[PDB]
């Protein structure tokens, strides 16, 4: 009869109705990714139109109830999540302009064309310009290619970005947030339980503090790559200067994975690989998925549903049907779980078979929860869970139990160091960059950096934090952040920083329960039922409890800590220190390339 | 040896919904339960109040056959002294029960692509159902102090939802045909006893 009791009946109508429309929308989107045809595209637009219209009607109607009268905490969170709408609070004539920019920004990025000096062809970003940044060892060739992207996209994207910042700031103002940057950190906020509550401001002064311990690892890693690049490029890198931006390995330097060939520790020692022996015994596509199931069975996780093994895309079709080949893990809902991946007989597809299946086991765990709470605790939990499964499969101990390699292979620290440096380039390389990029965008929304000083402050942070420098001088007319997919679109980039930290927190905790003594290198979670039950109490939580409670449930702490990450790379830290003592470990921000 | 057609209900072409469950009166017959036991379709067989074997050795005057279709996770709610969406609002079994419950998966026949919108149940109701009660009335539910004068809208919801069955749903959302048998004893010369 009261407001609290009538609100309880609202969600029952919503939950019993939203699932039917969600399945129709998800199934329709599945068919297009499985069968690219013009008729199928029309169905998704119609299906999404009903889902979009249905969502707005309930979200607007949900705002009628008063939040304070609600007493049940689980009821309170469920109602609040639906209440948040966002850009709908603005007027339509403001809304149409804001949407006009966002679609426009994608068009320039999609229609990427940089004029090659030769008239034979005009190279686009996909895939010609990417090939230059990866398989070219010419300094001049990399310079024009890297500058060409800023030369074309940056000039056009700069005027549009000025209106983009102002328009989004108005939206957050109506929602009582300080700025648009405050919204992006709103997903990390829990406010209620005094022992478990978080703060939107507490996201700041936390990412920075955990970055402090990372720097000793990064600076030591920073100088080592410089020394190997000296051999290839003698007269272009200063002994103590910063590396050129275009020479990091990618266009934006978000990853350093492509530097392995140049800066390999030991060329003679081969890397571990079972592809050559996977062809032996004639392994097929279905064996990889069937075998990777035993990993989760031995850890006492549930089996796979009978609807998984059929009606699922486990190989490239032979009927000529056009598909999107990027692997994905779908959760259509109503009890249907499918995997869509381009299965080949390689090492990488064996590892990704464990990663994609890792997402599925998370999806099953919270199936009991209501629809509105069928998600990871935050935006970084979902990808972290699947990654730790990829770590175990890479270890030779799991591979040896399969007989894939020699039963009496010889372990050597040379090849183990060879394996760590490759992993260090990817996991540790993006950490300074991800934090720096989100730090800039946070201050732009606040307004501390004037619009006239966007570019001057941009490279100042890169010199001080990331440790790189622009090969050629730039002024305010350029706009470098817009040359990123995640920045051009309205995507948040902080999820790629907290995911890495959470990834190693889970791995360290599950290793202790596995009674593994020694290095964190080859800690195998296989054949350890104790570790599995530790995982299942967190996965099944879903969004019902705050992420602090979920995090404490597996590691026993109520905050993110970088200690487990350093413990992982500790064996590489000792060996790398000796090699870097001969040269200067650090960088000089004063030194500039163009002068 | 006259034998009533148990195959009439166990092989019915179309079953009944949950909010409108069917009831059949069986008497003056012989109860051959071997067909049910030897049936390759049934997979669940729980008997409450009576032993599974020696079923035919003890016999009663009246036998009631009941039928409906529910979800897979929703079968377990058909039990004495249980609370749930079905028991409280659609079909409440007595706390003291003398009968057996039969349920078997029927996804092949009862589920079609595009949905099977022929099955319904009741989601909102003022007071829970007394044991063995059927409610077919369809009046706009009221969840607010102000009446809406019999038209659905704000704070007034339709009392029946719809089951959507599709062939690709999970094993829990697939249709399960459920038949419960209610043995009752009265002052009659044991009309139906068996072989
Ligand atoms: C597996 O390798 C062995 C060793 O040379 C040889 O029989 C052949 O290359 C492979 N066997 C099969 C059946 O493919
Ligand atoms: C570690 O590697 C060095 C050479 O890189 C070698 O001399 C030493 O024996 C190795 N030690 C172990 C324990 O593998
Ligand atoms: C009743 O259904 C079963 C299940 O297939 C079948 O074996 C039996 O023949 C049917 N009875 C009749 C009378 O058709
Ligand atoms: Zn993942």
């Amino acid at each position: 009869s009261t407001t609290e009791e009538q609100a309880k009946t609202f969600l029952e109508k919503f939950n019993h109705e939203a699932e039917d429309l969600s399945y129709q929308s998800s199934l329709a989107s599945w068919n297009y990714n499985t069968n690219i045809t013009d008729e199928n595209v029309q169905k998704m637009n119609e299906a999404r139109a009903k889902w979009s219209a249905f969502y707005e009607e309930q979200s607007r109607m949900a705002k009628t109830y008063s939040l304070e009268e609600i007493q049940n905490l689980t009821l309170k969170r469920q109602l609040k999540a639906l209440q948040q709408s966002g850009t709908s609070v603005l007027s339509a004539e403001k809304s149409k302009r804001l949407n006009t920019i966002l679609n426009t920004m994608s068009t320039i990025y999609s229609t990427g064309k940089v004029l090659d000096p030769n008239t034979q062809e005009c190279l686009a970003l996909e895939p010609g310009l990417d090939d230059i940044m990866e398989n070219s060892r010419d300094y001049n060739r990399r310079l024009w290619a890297w500058e060409g992207w800023r030369a074309e996209v940056g000039k056009q994207l700069r005027p549009l970005y000025e209106e983009y910042v102002v328009l989004e700031n108005e939206m957050a103002r109506a929602n009582n947030y300080e700025d648009y940057g405050d919204y992006w950190r709103g997903d990390y906020e829990v406010t209620e339980a005094g022992d478990y509550d978080y703060s939107r401001d507490q996201l700041m002064k936390d990412v920075e503090n955990t970055f402090a311990e990372i720097k000793p690892l990064y600076e030591q890693l920073h100088a080592y790559v410089r020394a190997k690049l000296m051999d290839t490029y003698p007269s272009y890198i200063s002994p103590t200067g910063c590396l050129p931006a275009h020479l990091l390995g990618d266009m934006w330097g978000r990853f350093w994975t492509n530097l392995y060939s140049l800066t390999v520790p030991f060329k003679h020692k081969p890397s571990i690989d079972v592809t050559e022996k996977m062809k032996n015994q004639s392994w097929d596509a279905e064996r990889i998925f069937k075998e990777a199931e035993k990993f989760f069975v031995s850890i006492s996780l549930p089996h796979m549903t009978q609807g998984f093994w059929d009606n699922s895309m486990l190989t490239e079709p032979g009927d000529g049907r056009k598909v999107v080949c990027h692997p994905t893990a779908w959760d259509l809902g109503k009890g249907d779980f499918r995997i869509k991946m381009c299965t080949k007989v390689t090492m990488d597809d064996f590892l990704t078979a464990h990663h994609e299946m890792g997402h599925i086991q998370y999806d099953m765990a919270y199936a009991a929860q209501p629809y509105l709470l069928r998600d990871g605790a935050n935006e970084g939990f979902h990808e972290a869970v699947g990654e730790i499964m990829s770590l175990s499969a890479a270890t030779p101990h799991y591979l040896k139990a399969l007989g894939l390699l020699e039963p009496d292979f010889y372990e050597d620290n040379e090849t183990e160091i060879n394996f760590l440096l490759k992993q260090a380039l990817t996991i540790v390389g993006t950490l300074p960059f991800t934090y720096m990029l989100e730090k800039w965008r946070w201050m732009v929304f606040k307004g501390e950096i004037p619009k006239e000083q966007w570019m001057e402050k941009w490279w100042e942070m890169k010199r001080e934090i990331v440790g790189v420098v622009e090969p050629l001088p730039h002024d305010e007319t350029y706009c470098d952040p817009a040359c990123l997919f995640h920045v051009a679109e309205d995507y948040s980039f902080i999820r790629y920083y907290t995911r890495t930290i959470y990834q190693f927190q889970f791995h360290e905790a599950l290793c202790k329960t596995a009674n593994h003594e020694g290095a964190l290198f080859k800690c195998d979670i296989s054949n350890s039922t104790e570790a599995g039950q530790r995982l299942l109490q967190m996965l099944s939580l879903g969004k019902s409890e705050p992420w602090t409670l979920a995090l404490e449930s597996i590691v026993g702490i109520k905050t993110m800590d970088v200690k487990p990450l350093l413990n992982y790379f500790e064996p590489l830290f000792t060996w790398l220190k000796e090699q870097n003592r001969n040269s200067f470990v650090g960088w000089s921000t004063e030194w500039t390339p163009y002068s | 040896t006259n034998l009533c057609p148990f195959g009439e209900v166990f092989n019915a072409t179309r079953f009944a919904s949950v909010y409108a469950w069917n009831r059949k009166r069986i008497s003056n017959c012989v109860a051959d339960y071997s067909v049910l036991y030897n049936s390759a379709s049934f997979s669940t067989f729980k008997c409450y109040g009576v032993s599974p074997t020696k079923l035919n050795d003890l016999c009663f005057t009246n036998v009631y056959a009941d039928s409906f279709v529910i979800r897979g996770d929703e079968v377990r709610q058909i039990a004495p002294g249980q609370t749930g969406k079905i028991a409280d609002y659609n079909y409440k079994l007595p706390d003291d029960f003398t009968g057996c419950v039969i349920a078997w998966n029927s996804n092949n026949l009862d589920s079609k692509v595009g949905g099977n919108y022929n099955y319904l149940y009741r989601l909102f109701r003022k007071s829970n159902l007394k044991p063995f009660e059927r409610d077919i009335s369809t009046e706009i539910y009221q969840a607010g102090s102000t009446p809406c004068n019999g038209v659905e809208g704000f704070n007034c919801y339709f009392p029946l939802q719809s089951y959507g069955f599709q062939p690709t749903n999970g094993v829990g959302y697939q249709p399960y045909r459920v038949v419960v048998l209610s043995f009752e004893l009265l002052h009659a010369p044991a009309t139906v006893c068996g072989p």
